[PDB]
Formats: C-alpha cells, structure tokens, sequence
RNA sequence: UGCCUGGCGGCCGUAGCGCGGUGGUCCCACCUGACCCCAUGCCGAACUCAGAAGUGAAACGCCGUAGCGCCGAUGGUAGUGUGGGGUCUCCCCAUGCGAGAGUAGGGAACUGCCAGGCAU
RNA sequence: GGUUCUCCCCGAAAGCUAUUUAGGUAGCGCCUCGUGAAUUCAUCUCCGGGGGUAGAGCACUGUUUCGGCAAGGGGGUCACUUACCAACCCGAUGCAAACUGCGAAUACCGGAGAAUGUUAUCACGGGAGACACACGGCGGGUGCUAACGUCCGUCGUGAAGAGGGAAACAACCCAGACCGCCAGCUAAGGUCCCAAAGUCAUGGUUAAGUGGGAAACGAUGUGGGAAGGCCCAGAC
RNA sequence: CCUCCUAAAGAGUAACGGAGGAGCACGAAGGUUGGCUAAUCCUGGUCGGACAUCAGGAGGUUAGUGCAAUGGCAUAAGCCA
RNA sequence: GCUCAACGGAUAAAAGGUACUCCGGGGAUAACAGGCUGAUACCGCCCAAGAGUUCAUAUCGACGGCGGUGUUUGGCACCUC
C-alpha cells in the first residue's frame, strides 16, 4: 500500500578516530553489528558499542585469519 | 627561511571560505596589496592553494 | 569435522578469553600413548616450563606413558619445574579435551605440587 | 616487415596523453624481458594504416626509438570508443 | 518487445547518463551498429529497428541485440497535480552512452549488412555507425 | 650444527585447493579392548578409560608440479579537489590526486619459543 | 495600517526542534553589549584515522543476450519417443538508488609546528531580531534531466550592496562606496560611427550579412590532412 | 515508533519520494557449564511419489536468528542438555 | 489506573448547516485574463514495410525517428483579492 515512513537516524558511526587520546569508558564506535570487534582494552556492550576500558591511544587494526577490524586502546 | 613577498591580484569578493581563510592566514588585505613572508611549506601551501589571486616574488 | 579440528573449535574460546585476560597458562596434550604439559608465557610465543611421557627421565618411572598415573606424574613434574623459577599463579588450559580422567588426573598433580589454578 | 618510427615520453600522464592525441600521435608501451619498461609516442596516421592489415597483430614488428631496433609483438590495443582512431597499444618484447 | 520478466522493485530514480560505453567491440557477429550518440532507446525503437533490419537481411544470418532496455520508465497522466507519489511505469528504455554496440549480425555479405543497419538506423533516436569485428 | 616429528604462537591465501610422489625406530594417526571413570535425544561414531597384535590405507607432515584460487607492475583509461571555458541532460583546457578491470610478471609461504627421535 | 531630530560602531535570519502548530510562539542556531579565560579559534604543512560515494565490476542479490551441456514441464505412448519449452552448470556480453569478491578525488575527526589575523575561540551574564526566502553554480529526489516548477544538500550573489560590464535587465561577470580632486594605473568588458580607446600588425577560413535563433535528415558549397583503386600495355 | 534507499565514502539532511514493519512474545525463547553445525544438489534405499524418514558424496552458511529490514553471528549471536 | 493513536497528551465531557449572512486579512492561496513551460494538442519533416493490376513516394503509408508553433487539454502559482 502507502509509503511516507521512515525512522529516526541513530546516529551511528565512529565516535573516536585513531591516534584520539580517549579516557576509560569513551565510546570509540557505535554499531549494529561487530562491524569493528574489541581488541586490547576495549570492551563491547549489548548494542555492540565499543568502549574504552583504559586511558590512552585509539588505535584501528586488520588481524587473524577472518581479516577482521579491531579496535584497541594503546597506553599513551 | 629567505624572504617572499606575495601580492593579491584579483578580489576575495564570490570565493570559496576556505579560499577567504588562506588570505587572512597570509594577512593579505586588498587588490594589490604586497606582503613579506617567510618562504617556508606552509606559507608555500597557502599560496597554491591561493594561487590564482596571489602573484609571487622570490 | 575431523578429531583434531573439532578439537581446535572446541578450544578456541577458552584461549581467547585467556589472550584477553593475560594470563599465564598450563597447556595439556594428550594423546593415546602420551600426555604433554607447557607453561606458555601470555605472549604465546615462548615456553617457561615443560614435562611430558616423551621425557626420558619420567617415561622410566612408568608402566605405561598414556595412563592417569603418568598423567599424575606429568601433572607433578610441571608444577616443580614452574615453582623452581618462581611461576605460582597460572590459568588451566584443557585444549579442546574434557577435564576429565588424564587431564583432571594432571591438574590435580599440578595443584597438589603447589601450582594455584 | 613492419617498421614503426617512435620516440621516448619526456612526459607521462592524462593531461599529456590527451595532449599528444590533439597533437595526431598517440602514447605506447614497450615491456616485457629484463629490461625497463619504455614508454613510447607514434604517429596516428602511420600505425593507423599499418593495424588495418591482419599481419600486425600476428607478426614481430622491428619499432626505431632513437636509432636503436626493438623487435616486439602487439598484446593490446586500447581503441577510440565511436572513431576509427588508436588510443593506446600495449607492446611485448619479442 | 524487450522488457524484463521480473525486477527486485518496480519504480526507479531518473538518474544521469554520464560516462563512456562497455561493450565496444563486436564480439558475437561479424558486423555491428555502434552509437555515437548519447541517449535511451525505448523497447518499441529496438523492436522497430530490429524487424527493419532482419526483413531487409530476408531472414538470413543471425543477428543479436547487445541492449536490454531494464530501465522503467513512469509518467504522470493528463489533468493530474504535482506530488501525490511517483507516476505508473508505462515503458522501458535502455540507457546509451557512445560507444555501445547496439545490434551485431553474421551470416550475410558486408553490403546487405551496410544496407539492413541504414534501415535499422532511421528508426532510432541517436546516432551510429557500422562497425566490422577486430583482431583484437 | 644438520635432518625429522609433536606442542604453542607470529602472519593471515605469494601462505589455499588440486594432481603426482613420499614417511612409521621415534613422534603422530588409524588401531586393540571396554565390565569399569565417563559417554550416546540410538550407536564406545564422537566423548572416555585400559592398552600395543596390525598398518601407514585414510588422515597428517614433507617433496615435486602453474589446472584453479591468490599476489600483481609499467603504460593508458574512468572519476575528481581548485581555477578557467563550450555547442552546458553532457563535455573540454590548465594544475594536483588518480582508480577498477585487463596485460607483463610473481607464486607450490616465511618465522619465533619449547620438547622428542636420529646423525656427525 | 501607522510610528516623528542627528552622527558614529557592530551587524543578523528566513534554519532545527516542539506546538489545535503551520503568515503565531517557545528552546536552540545566527546578531549585539558586557565580564572572564587558555596560543582558544581559522588557513597551510607534516603526522595518526575510519569510510563504501564517483568510477568500476559481476563472486553475491536481481536482471540480460549468444553458444555449449542439460535435470524438469507440455504433446504423441495403448515404460518408449518428439521440428517444442527448458532451471542449474561452463564459456562469452551487458545493466543496478534500496547489488559489492574492488574503490578514489574531496570532505570530516585527532596530533604537532610556524606565520598571519584589532580574540577571530570558549564560558557566563544584559538586549534582540528571525523561524514567507530568491536566483545562479555543483550533486540529487520529484516532474517531461518541462517550468522564472517543486523538495533536500553544498557554495556564491541578492535579501541588507552602491560603482563598471551583460542594449535595457535584484539574484550572472568584474568589484565591496568614510569625505574632497577638472591627477595616474588597472578588472570584467571593450577600441569604424552613435560612444572613451586599434579602420593595429601577422597568417589563415567564410561569401552565408553566416556572424546576428532551431533538429533528424539532405547536398559535385568550399579550406586542410593521411591513405587507396584504375591509367600512355591508353584510364574517366 | 522501527529498518533500508534517496543521503553527495564522519554525523545530520526534504517531498502527498521509493519499499516494508511495530503497538508484542518468552520462567525459557533468560544465566552458566559442557557439547553440537546448516541450505541446496547428485547417487542408493519397504510402503514412499518432484518433496517426509535413512546412507554416502559434492557444498561450505547461500541455512538459522520468535517477527520487518539492515548490520552482525563459527570463539558462533545458530542448535541440544 | 489513559489506541490522552491528532501518539510533547487544549476539557472529565462535544456533530453539522448557511445561497440570509457578517468582520479581520491574503494575490502568502484557488476561479477569469496575462506570464513561464509545451507533456498534450495543432502544423511540418526523416525512414519506407506495404496499398496503389504492374510501380514505395500520382495519391496514401505501417513499425519507429526529428522538429515548428503557442494553439487546445493541462502543469506551475510569478502579477492583480
Ligand atoms: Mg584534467
Ligand atoms: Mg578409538
Ligand atoms: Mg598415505
Ligand atoms: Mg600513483
Ligand atoms: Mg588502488
Ligand atoms: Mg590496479
Ligand atoms: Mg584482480
Ligand atoms: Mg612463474
Ligand atoms: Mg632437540
Ligand atoms: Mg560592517
Ligand atoms: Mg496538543
Ligand atoms: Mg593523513
Ligand atoms: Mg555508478
Ligand atoms: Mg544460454
Ligand atoms: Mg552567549
Ligand atoms: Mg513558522
Ligand atoms: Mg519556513
Ligand atoms: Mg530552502
Ligand atoms: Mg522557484
Ligand atoms: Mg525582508
Ligand atoms: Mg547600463
Ligand atoms: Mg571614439
Ligand atoms: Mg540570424
Ligand atoms: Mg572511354
Ligand atoms: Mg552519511
Ligand atoms: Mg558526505
Ligand atoms: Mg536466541
Ligand atoms: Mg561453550
Ligand atoms: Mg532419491
Ligand atoms: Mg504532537
Ligand atoms: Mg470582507
Ligand atoms: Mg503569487
Ligand atoms: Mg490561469
Ligand atoms: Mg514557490
Ligand atoms: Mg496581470
């Protein structure tokens, strides 16, 4: 039938680029999905959001067998 | 670094902003007007991106 | 899936999570004729302790390498060697298999030895 | 015995390239072997009517950079989209 | 008449027709009708065209269209506002950029095919020229 | 020090697949037995325990091999930021950036820690 | 609808969100005044990032043509067979906003550094206006790649901007007017006369007043270029 | 209110633009430990057929996810105790 | 404990008629005419299967193609409420 309908933007996307100097707890990524996955001193909530779980560099990397994106937080 | 001047040769009137924030970044003020600045690659980088309204001598 | 990349799967996770927490583990293999034991630095590249039935000076104290018994011995060996160069706290690392029988019989060693896990 | 005059690009490029089509010449490469690949100019009309005859694509052609002879076999040819013109040709050392 | 027999949606964005063709050279046929023009082709003009050119060949050879028009075309009727949703498809056009071999044929002297293309032509609204197959 | 094998990693197809060959003293594998520890929505297939009569058949490792995957220039082409222009649905010129595909070619991985067998 | 003396400084907006809201209002955005605060902010350079757009491609999702091979459907059997149709698979060829085994230019985020810029930046406080935009360029949706149409993005000008050019002509091109000058140089655009400046120089083209409106298509119009067929064994 | 495209490779972005869905469900369909791995095609097989269940091979996640879409998912987020 | 779903929810509580009409406003917004546009319309041409006993173009002309006018049916809402 009719069409007109749409939903609100979630405003998704990456939060903190690589070499930002985040503290504990910053949200690096907000995703659907494990787009990126959570590397060293990264933890990821039930949204699939990636967070910072130390103070220091944000650094974006390509590893293991799958070629997969990882987010990992280097000491600063 | 050795000495450049730089000289703007045609109007900031209808220009990118971009473009408007390089002339003040060079402090280039009207038609005409001839500036002393350090030769260096940032100056250098601001006259090229500047470069068809600004005349250069070296 | 075959035996041993069924096995590999099955201990994939555990390895992961104990990569994540940098922890110091006791890897164990096991094999029908012997069972092995590494103390693996959290790198994973480098060996801190090692004991196993393919050691001549444990093999002569046993009827039979691929038994619960020289799995207890294995278990005691490792746990020794790793307390000889100060290595007290560690993670099990069951590698795919059961902790049951041969496995439980060297962690139970290497507990009683005075290795925490 | 096709005989093919060309000479080395002093520049490389789109905005040469385009330049030298303007100009009735076309660009070219030379590759294959041990040796550097070269890249080369030639004149429209010539190896125009030379590619018209079915020999060219089978035969070794003998190409003239500045007096020296490069014997080489065409692997490519890069067309005009509508015109009967040449764009680029791909040449293997032979 | 060319159409296609099922589409993921039925309605399509205008677009633009930018570009250089793929699909340059004769590669089924020994001839070919390549346009030098920018435009679409409706399903009726490459129907027209293909009926001039296979009676003209008298039924002779084989001939291929090298175009599908799975562009859907929409348009709003006679007394109807603006907005209110997106027209109704009424046909199906294939998007040409210059350089497209349109038709190729085979099986007929150079002449008859020169001659059956000239008749093809006159139905289409861009324009072309006669192509032969290359060594490469 | 060399060769061989097992474990744990680095790296994540130049590393994979296929085809051919090859290895069992040791290791690995299949294997033997099963009441029991333990196990099967049934089954000792798997998980598991007790072993060593047999075999490298399979698997696995190694060596070879460009059928496929994979890597991949140079040159040209497509696009595009800035300035300019035309016949302005689309293009062109100056300048900077410059693909994708294809072509030549590369390619039958490389590497660290520990342990075991053998040899000098 | 109207709103009355003067000079000076700065200087918007026609957007977002919500609204019995839609020509009203409120918060935010943008203006102004004040207080305070860091090299705060901008340009450029070098360094650290994530893209899935343009383009391309066709493994995937679909769609598409030719050839090869073919399970299966339709008609004769009284299981066998056919000038039919034919998914999958292989080779070849395209197409995609809601396809991607590729993938830019730009833009954006972050770090450092200089020069420049009347702090341009941020915070707090006083005072607002404004929430009808318009055209032009680029990228799109819609419409007929119709509209001086309509709806987003982004830049420019008008709005709120005079002067010169485009005959005239907000929105295009050049250029931003503090005041005086019967000085000089330039921009776009121009230089035969109206009308300031070349009836300038040099080399070509056109003969249509083309220039100074318009297409498919048509034609021994005329200039340049590369090739070819026939021909004194006599071509046209 | 949710999902995709329009949306111009950060976010955001309009129209009576193009397509769909929600106004619930679940004490397990939640937690954890341990285990497991689809779709589809070919070959063989009582009743049994194009398709039920069984066996082998190819395949390699195209399946599955309580439900729309998109992003995810094998270390599974999928399936069982 | 509200499909206060008009979903930032005017009330606990509410449908219509006016050609008997009235006021404040708007060319912010329709009807006439002008304007922009030209899909539609009208006029012309290009191609030529075929009709015309024979023969495409005496007279016509399918499948399709390109224009001109401002001129119908319309679109827009720029001028005048
Ligand atoms: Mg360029
Ligand atoms: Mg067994
Ligand atoms: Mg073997
Ligand atoms: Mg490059
Ligand atoms: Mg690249
Ligand atoms: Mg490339
Ligand atoms: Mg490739
Ligand atoms: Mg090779
Ligand atoms: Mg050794
Ligand atoms: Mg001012
Ligand atoms: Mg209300
Ligand atoms: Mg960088
Ligand atoms: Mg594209
Ligand atoms: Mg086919
Ligand atoms: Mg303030
Ligand atoms: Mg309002
Ligand atoms: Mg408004
Ligand atoms: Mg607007
Ligand atoms: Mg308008
Ligand atoms: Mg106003
Ligand atoms: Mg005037
Ligand atoms: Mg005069
Ligand atoms: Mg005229
Ligand atoms: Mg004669
Ligand atoms: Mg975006
Ligand atoms: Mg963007
Ligand atoms: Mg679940
Ligand atoms: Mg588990
Ligand atoms: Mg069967
Ligand atoms: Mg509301
Ligand atoms: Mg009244
Ligand atoms: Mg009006
Ligand atoms: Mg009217
Ligand atoms: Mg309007
Ligand atoms: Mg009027």
């Amino acid at each position: 039938t009719r069409n007109g309908r749409d939903s609100e933007a979630k405003r998704l996307g990456v939060k903190r680029f690589g070499g930002e100097s985040v503290l504990a707890g910053s949200i690096i990524v907000r995703q659907r999905g494990t787009k990126f996955h959570a590397g060293a001193n990264v933890g990821c909530g039930r949204d699939h959001t990636l967070f910072a779980k130390a103070d220091g560099k944000v650094k974006f990397e390509v590893k293991g067998p799958k070629n997969r994106k990882f987010i990992s937080i280097e000491a600063e | 670094a050795k000495t450049i001047k730089i000289t703007q040769t045609r109007s900031a009137i209808g220009r990118l902003p971009k473009h408007k924030a390089t002339l003040l970044g060079l402090g280039l003020r009207r038609i005409g007007h001839t500036v002393e600045r350090e030769d260096t690659p940032a100056i250098r980088g601001m006259i090229n991106a500047v470069s068809f309204m600004v005349k250069v001598e070296e | 899936m075959d035996k041993k990349s069924a096995r590999i799967r099955r201990a994939t996770r555990a390895r992961r999570k104990l990569q994540e927490l940098g922890a110091t583990r006791l890897v164990v293999h096991r094999t029908p004729r012997h069972i092995y034991a590494q103390v693996i630095a959290p790198n994973g590249s480098e060996v801190l302790v090692a004991a196993s039935t393919v050691e001549k000076a444990i093999a002569e104290q046993l009827k039979y390498t691929g038994n619960k018994d020289a799995a207890a011995a294995v278990g005691k060996a490792v746990a020794e060697r790793a307390l000889e160069k100060g290595i007290k706290d560690v993670s099990f690392d069951r590698s795919g298999f059961q902790y049951h029988g041969r496995v439980q019989a060297l962690a139970d060693a290497a507990r009683e030895a005075g290795l925490q896990f | 015995m096709f005989t093919i005059n060309a000479e080395v690009r002093k520049e490389q490029g789109k905005g040469a390239s385009r330049r030298l089509r303007a100009a009735n010449k076309f660009p070219a490469i030379i590759y294959g072997g041990k040796e550097a690949p070269l890249a080369i100019e030639l004149d429209h009309d010539k190896v125009m009517n030379m590619q018209a005859k079915a020999e060219f694509y089978s035969e070794v052609l003998t190409i003239v950079v500045d007096g020296k002879e490069i014997k080489v076999k065409a692997q490519d040819v890069q067309r005009h989209p509508y015109k009967p013109k040449l764009q680029h040709i791909d040449f293997v050392r032979a | 008449m060319l159409q296609p027999k099922r589409t993921k949606f039925r309605k399509m964005h205008k677009g633009r027709n930018r570009g250089l063709a793929q699909g340059t050279d004769v590669s089924f046929g020994s001839f070919g009708l390549k346009a030098v023009g920018r435009g679409r082709l409706t399903a009726r003009q490459i129907e027209a065209a293909r009926r001039a050119m296979t009676r003209a060949v008298k039924r002779q050879g084989k001939i291929w269209i090298r175009v599908f028009p799975d562009k859907p075309i929409t348009e709003k009727p006679l007394a109807v506002r603006m907005g209110k949703g997106k027209g109704n498809v009424e046909y199906w056009v294939a998007l040409i950029q210059p350089g497209k071999v349109l038709y190729e044929m085979d099986g007929v002297p150079e002449e008859l095919a020169r001659e059956a293309f000239k008749l093809a032509a006159a139905k289409l609204p861009i324009k072309t020229t006669f192509v032969t197959k290359t060594v490469m």
